[PDB]
RNA sequence: AGCUUAUCACCCCGGAGGUUUAUCCGGGAUGGGGUCUUAUGGCUGGAAGAGGCCAGCACUGCUGGCUCCGGUGGCUUGUGACGGCCUGAAAAUCCACAGGAAGGAAUAGUUUUCAUGCCAGGUCGUACUGCUCCAAG
RNA sequence: GAUGGGGAAGCUCCGUGGCCUGAUUUUAUGCAGGCCACCAUCGAAAGGGAAUCCGGUUAAGAUUCCGGAACCUGG
RNA sequence: AUGGUGAAAGCCAGCUGGUGG
């Protein structure tokens, strides 16, 4: 054949600048954008930068060229395409002055719909499963973000409803294992499935909003996160045989509105699930309310809130200072007690934990030599260089493990 | 540098109507309602708009299911068509006539004003036919008017008028004056 | 060896810029948006 | 708080609570999660193998270095006064006659267990290099100064002895020179005449052929000269740059021309270039020749020491890198397998060498122990040393105007 | 393919003749000391196992040797370096130079104009005859 | 020689965009900015052009087949 | 007629003697 240019094959194929790839797929970025999300596309290192461009060091992002190939045949573009063109004769009806038209257009539009998406990305349920713990980690921070500009309280009322019917199948699964509390929030772990899936629930202070992020990107996130839950959750309730989407409860809606509402049914085999069996509990105002009920209400306990009108039961819960009345029918006890019996699964004496007193630590619950080295070569001698150099860091963490943790006490 | 030859031809275009000197029947268009007068009478039409296709559907579709299962007034809206309107006037039926400024055949419409002059019917030149068209559910009307006015609008729609005489048919009385387009 | 093979994520070049230089034209953009309601005032 | 963002293994400050209620909410969630949702679609992913393999692993099994004693292991006997720094030292066959030699033009003789003196004699006039005659009872000691090349024999020996070298010096009877009325009163026997100044020299086994080098001088920057008949003769007259230095085979016709960048070793009777030597090195800075010639050893300015495999490769079989600063003598011991390697560093080493023969294998080297004790003065540390012949001996001078002699 | 091999061209001292067949060079020469572009010269491997020159016997091949060492005295070719007369093509393709944005560290910091190793390299013309090719004394 | 065009009723004649950057582009998921200058194609088996040499093979083939040994483009 | 086809400069020695062609 002819002489060959220098670099056109291998690597100069394989992979198509992110610039190229926009140009072929003659999509906005913003969309280009939006899809690459939906199917989890991403940028690959190239086993030599200056091979896979023509000789350029400039910096670049090189995706692959069957990923981007196989994208440009979705029908999501096609769908994207439509609402472009219904926004721009939206636009024009409302500059003609017929709101009429404008609204009868708007009212016989539909939406697309990512179901296919999810079949392809994640094909098989344990799959989802492994890739729902993004999902509900965003879901439940958005749960407890306060509606903005950015945002309609539509959307934030949706993830809501979808974070309350997750916690209300884990309650009535009881399949939850392993708990954890935070600065960033109160880790909670389920083994579903036996996937182990852990999410981090954020604190439900007023979460302050930074605009500097920008949230149309976690608003596509958000998107396909919520059509994940609501179709993992569907199944979940199939396989289980219980009823969904589960009726909401006005009647309870009207005093809380908390995890309590949302009741669910059909159509303890675990020491986490056999825990608090059989139990009455009392929660006082200042403990929250929202991170106890749910802990309780999977263990298979019984909560009575102190909002109930705004005894009987054998445990209680406050955080104050000094307790008032003192009843010795009921068992005071500090919600530390309460996490370190789901952190060990099993009942940890409830005479350590007394109001008032101090509260201990909480954890997770996850020449000789140098003679030889002389004639080591360059690759290996620096190879355990690095090694030693990164062990002692390990060896740093291992003193100071106990080095504070014996000074402090003497103090 | 160089630009598309539509472009520079349409330029070129302004340019020489700008120069060139017009008769006085061509120029008594752009000597158009002041923009108060003209937003308050397009207010008042706005009032009028004729039914649109959805809109009679859902009356007819209406009707069919109210008959199915076992008297209103004449309808009032803006007679606009250039045909009907030009029909309409000559017989003394119309109270107000708009005319559009921008009609691309020119001489389909220097007749309109002169005609209505002639037979003492109201009327006045707004700027832009798209205006019109859009308030009448179509791309381009060039021409609207009122024939049939409720009782509540008549005060308004005689007060319109009287004011779009003096705003109009006085201070324009003299449009047959010197050519127009006399610009350097 | 006995390595474990596993995926890894290279971290974001750029990204104190993309963040500090979009958060002052944020800021700028803040500050001048209250200018056109001040200045719509001599209307 | 002064880093940077990203370069952080934790993106918050841990603080101690006394109650689960006064936990404040945390005021970075919402970054945390959008610089996760970014990197989950805009990070590079890539697919690598993490090391597991423990660093012990890597140590190689190599012989145990006790078990090849005797070597040196500290320092017995010092010489020093000299003025100037001492830039070479020489040891005589019998391994009792060691001199020194020193830029101030200072050369002294001392002993090898008392270390005391047994005879003295005298910016662009330095002693280059000093070196016994390999031939034993003669007594024939060569100096490399400036442009020209003086024989010496001390009066250590005698005078029948010392005139065993006499007569071969009036044998004879680049050019050669008589001795000068001062030379000739300070028992110095001839002189020779280059055509630039020479840097270094290096006898012959036979005690005759020795090589002089001249920097500087384009195509005569090597010569070999004969002491018998005067000789004055070249290997190869042209090359890529300058000669650096040049040594002769142990047992063979050949003389091994060290360049900067390459060594050639030129035969003195075929006239041919048998082999010429890739070293992994950029420049060299001194060569030698193991007895037996299995074996080319040679050092570098950058650090660096080679060991040529003469049978293998043109490239070294392996280097070393362990030294802090130029090599400036690598030498191997006459009887011993071990070789010492020295630096600028202050630093001196010595390695065994399995110097096998009898079957196609590769020689394996181990170090013993380190050494030190000259101390580094104007950047300059170990100048020259040489290798006791019978004993782990080994004799190391300095820019310290100081030689210390190490013994088991 | 590795050594070896440089007319020309260029570098350091110098301070008032060298040189071609054919007049060319200098107040920076005569001279001394060096570097480089490898045109084709010698070595080896290829490579004597190839081919050729002989002897012998088989009765369808084999066995033994030689294939070496030179010289300069006319035709020829390729190239190099000089010197006479008015500017003698275009494109494809490789390399370098000014450049300093970009990227480079702790269980592999970045790269592989370095070395070795691996794979693939399509279609047509292709026999014969034949304006153009080689020419001993 | 088409091509941007122009005569001829007429077969017909004259005329000689692909590259890079961005956190996804602040009234809220409709794209922003920077680089350079022109006109395809055909037209050389004596021009430029990357690469193979020795021995043998026939009824016609080889620098293609074979025996031996290298060279050039690309990943 | 209609519609097509084909092609001696120079320089060396003492105007005299010389070299290059």
């Amino acid at each position: 054949m002819r002489i060959k240019k220098k670099n056109t094959r291998g690597n100069a194929r394989n992979f198509i600048t992110r610039s190229q790839a926009v140009r072929k797929l003659q999509v906005s970025l913003a969309d280009f954008r939006r899809l690459c999300i939906f199917k989890g596309i991403y940028p690959r290192e190239p086993r030599n930068k200056k091979k896979a461009n023509k000789g350029s060091t400039a910096p670049t992002t090189f995706y692959y060229a069957k990923d981007i190939q196989y994208l440009m045949h979705e029908p999501v573009l096609a769908k994207f395409r439509e609402h472009k063109t219904f926004a721009r004769k939206l636009t024009r009806a409302l500059g003609r002055g017929e709101v009429s038209s404008a609204k009868r257009l708007e009212e016989n539009r539909d939406s697309y719909t990512l179901d296919h998406i999810i079949k392809e990305r994640y094909p098989s349920f344990p799959d989802a499963i492994r890739d729902i713990d993004d999902a509900l980690n965003m879901l439940f921070l958005f749960s407890n973000l306060p509606s903005t500009n950015q945002v309609s309280s539509k959307i934030i009322n949706d993830a809501q409803k979808i974070c309350n019917q997750w916690l209300a199948y884990v309650a009535k699964e009881r399949l939850v294992r392993k708990v954890f509390v935070s600065i960033k929030g109160v880790y909670y772990q389920a083994n579903i499935k036996g996937e182990e899936v852990r999410w981090l629930v954020p604190f439900k202070f007023p979460e302050n909003i930074p605009s500097d992020v920008d949230f149309r990107i976690m608003l596509t996130f958000l998107e396909f996160y919520s059509t994940l839950l609501h179709f993992v959750l569907y199944k979940l309730y199939t396989d289980s045989g219980l009823i969904y989407p589960p009726k909401l409860d006005l009647k309870k809606d009207k005093i809380i509105s908390g995890l309590s509402s949302y009741i669910l049914e059909s159509r303890y085999d675990s020491p986490v699930a056999s825990l608090f069996s059989a139990f009455v509990f009392y929660v006082s105002r200042e403990v929250p309310i929202d991170i106890l009920e749910f802990l309780i209400l999977s263990c298979g306990g019984n909560v009575i809130s102190e909002a109930a009108m705004d005894s009987k039961v054998t445990h209680q819960i406050v955080d104050r200072p000094v307790l008032k009345n003192k009843v010795a029918g009921r068992t005071y006890i500090q919600p530390q007690w309460i996490f370190d019996c789901i952190n060990k699964g099993e009942l940890v004496p409830a005479n350590k934990y007394l109001p008032g007193e101090a509260l201990p630590p909480h954890l997770s619950p996850w020449e000789e030599k140098k003679l030889k080295m002389i004639m080591m070569s360059n690759k290996q001698k620096k190879l355990y260089k690095k090694m030693k150099y990164s062990n002692a860091k390990k060896e740093e963490q291992a003193e100071n493990l106990k080095k504070k943790k014996k000074q402090i006490a003497k103090q | 540098v160089k630009w598309p030859e539509y472009v520079r031809v349409q330029r070129q275009k302004k340019i020489l109507s700008i120069r060139l000197k017009v008769p006085p029947t061509i120029a008594q268009f752009q000597y158009t309602l002041d923009r108060n007068t003209a937003a308050e009478t397009f207010k008042l039409f706005n009032k009028y708009r004729p039914e649109t296709a959805a809109e009679k559907k859902e009356r007819l579709t209406k009707e069919a299911a109210a008959v199915a299962e076992g008297a209103s007034p004449k309808p009032y809206a803006v007679k606009y068509g250039l045909n009907h309107v030009v029909a309409l006037i000559e017989n003394k039926k119309a109270k107000l006539v708009l005319i559009a400024n921008d009609v691309d055949p020119i001489e389909l419409v220097v007749f309109l004003p002169a005609l209505c002059k002639k037979m003492g019917v109201p009327y006045a030149i707004v700027k832009g036919k798209a205006r019109l068209g859009t308030l009448v559910n179509q791309k381009t009307s060039a021409v609207a008017a009122l024939t049939e006015v409720r009782a509540e609008d008549e005060a308004a729609l005689a007060k319109l008028v009287s004011t779009i005489d003096a705003n109009f048919a006085d201070k324009y009385d003299e449009v047959k004056k010197h050519w127009g387009g006399g610009i350097l | 060896l006995n390595s474990n093979p596993e995926i890894l994520l290279r971290k974001r070049r750029n990204a104190d810029r993309t963040r500090i230089e979009r958060q002052e034209l944020a800021k700028k953009k803040r500050e001048e948006q209250i200018k056109k309601k001040r200045s719509n005032k001599n209307k | 708080e002064n880093t940077e963002y990203s370069e952080r293994e934790r993106n918050f400050i841990p603080q101690k609570y006394s109650a689960l209620r006064k936990v404040p909410g945390y005021g970075e969630s919402i970054r945390e999660r959008f610089e996760r949702s970014l990197d989950l679609y805009l990070a590079p992913r890539v697919r690598k193998n993490k090391l597991n393999i423990d660093p012990n692993s890597l140590i190689p099994e190599l012989p145990s270095p006790k078990d090849l004693r005797p070597f040196p292991i500290r320092c017995s006997t010092i010489y020093a006064g000299h003025k100037g720094k001492v830039r070479t030292l020489s040891i005589d066959p019998s391994g009792l006659w060691l001199a020194t030699g020193s830029d101030d033009g200072t050369v002294r003789v001392w002993e090898i267990l008392t270390g005391r003196e047994v005879y003295r004699t005298t910016p662009d006039y330095h002693i280059e290099c000093i070196e016994w005659n390999p031939d034993a009872n003669n007594g024939i000691l060569a100096v490399a100064v400036g442009e020209n090349i003086h024989l010496i024999v001390p009066p250590i020996f005698g005078y029948d002895i010392e005139n065993n070298g006499k007569t071969k010096i009036e044998d004879g009877f680049a050019q050669w020179n008589k001795p000068s009325q001062k030379q000739l009163e300070k028992d110095i026997c001839i002189t020779i005449s280059c055509k630039k100044t020479v840097k270094k020299l290096s006898w012959h086994r036979k005690g005759d052929y020795f090589v002089t080098v001249q920097p500087d001088s384009g195509n005569t920057s090597v010569l070999i000269h004969q002491v018998s008949k005067h000789l004055t003769q070249s290997p190869f007259k042209k090359s890529k740059g300058i000669i650096m230095d040049a040594k002769f085979h142990p047992f063979k016709p050949q003389l091994f021309v060290c360049s900067q960048r390459y060594v050639r070793i030129y035969d003195l009777s075929q006239q041919i270039l048998v082999k010429k030597l890739l070293p992994g090195a950029r420049w060299l800075s001194k060569i030698d020749i193991h007895p037996r010639g299995d074996n080319l050893i040679a050092s570098s300015f950058d650090k660096r020491v080679l060991w040529h495999d003469l049978d293998l490769a043109s490239t070294p079989y392996k280097t070393l890198r362990y030294h802090e600063k130029a090599v400036r003598s690598v030498n191997f011991h006459k009887k011993l397998p071990l070789f010492s390697s020295a630096a600028d560093d202050g630093t001196i080493h010595v390695f065994h060498a399995t110097v096998y023969d009898d079957m196609m294998k590769n020689p394996m080297i181990v170090p013993l122990k380190k050494l030190t004790g000259h101390k580094v003065i104007n950047s300059l540390g170990v100048l020259d040393a040489i290798w006791h012949p019978r004993e782990a001996w080994l004799f190391s001078a300095g820019a310290d105007n100081t030689a210390r002699l190490w013994t088991t």
